[PDB]
């Protein structure tokens, strides 16, 4: 029930869109779903969220899957990403997905 | 986007001294909250658990958590979590306890 986040390794060409999929569902809580990039030091930087730009988050028809996309990937977008949910029970806690890697490759001449 | 930042991510405190751990939050509208929750959650942790929110500093845009007389058990990583309506964000803080 932590969200899942796939693929674990996403490789695109610079200039193309890069799309991860986050999966999560709560029958008992609202809360917004967040998309993060992890810094060198390991701090999560909030990129976008649903429901709340270079980054786009959209809800697919089945209700529990979300596309999280870098709309036009740049070389410097390569890095570590995850999605997180929050719950209040039994205490306040972030539930981070497993972390996935984006690699943006140089487009040929 | 509602965001949380940590201007100081590492606290190094002498054993048995107090510490105030902090993270800031950024919003573009007057801070309407009693809509704000903040919590400091120890990663490793189990509860009487210890760090208490100082509510009076929320209008300054800070979530401050005080721990008295830190012990070996207080050492480790924490998530600073701030909720605003249904929006939220968090950062990691580390507390190290010297002798
Ligand atoms: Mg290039």
């Amino acid at each position: 029930n932590p969200p899942t986040f796939s693929p674990a390794l996403l490789v695109v060409t610079e200039g193309d869109s890069a799309t991860f999929t986050c999966s999560f569902s709560s029958t008992s809580e609202s809360f917004v779903l967040n998309w993060y990039r992890m810094s060198p030091s390991g701090q999560p930087d909030k990129l976008a969220a649903f429901p709340e730009s270079r980054f786009r988050v959209t809800q697919l028809p089945n209700g529990r899957d979300f596309h999280m996309s870098v709309v036009r990937a740049r070389r410097d977008d390569s890095g570590t990403y995850l999605c997180g949910a929050i719950s209040l029970a039994p205490k306040v806690q972030i539930k981070e997905s497993l972390r996935a890697e984006l690699r943006v490759t140089e487009r040929r001449a | 986007l509602f965001t949380v930042t940590v201007p100081k991510e590492l606290y190094i405190i002498e054993h048995g001294s107090d510490v105030t751990l902090e993270c800031n939050f950024d919003t573009g509208s007057h801070v309407n909250l009693g809509a704000i929750t903040a919590s400091l959650q120890k990663v490793e942790d189990p509860h009487r658990e210890r760090a208490t929110l100082l509510e009076e500093q929320l209008p300054l845009g800070k979530a401050s958590f005080h721990i008295p007389q830190v012990q070996v058990r207080d050492e480790g990583q924490y998530q600073c979590i701030i909720i605003y309506g249904v929006a939220w964000d968090y950062k990691y803080l580390t507390l190290k306890v010297k002798a």
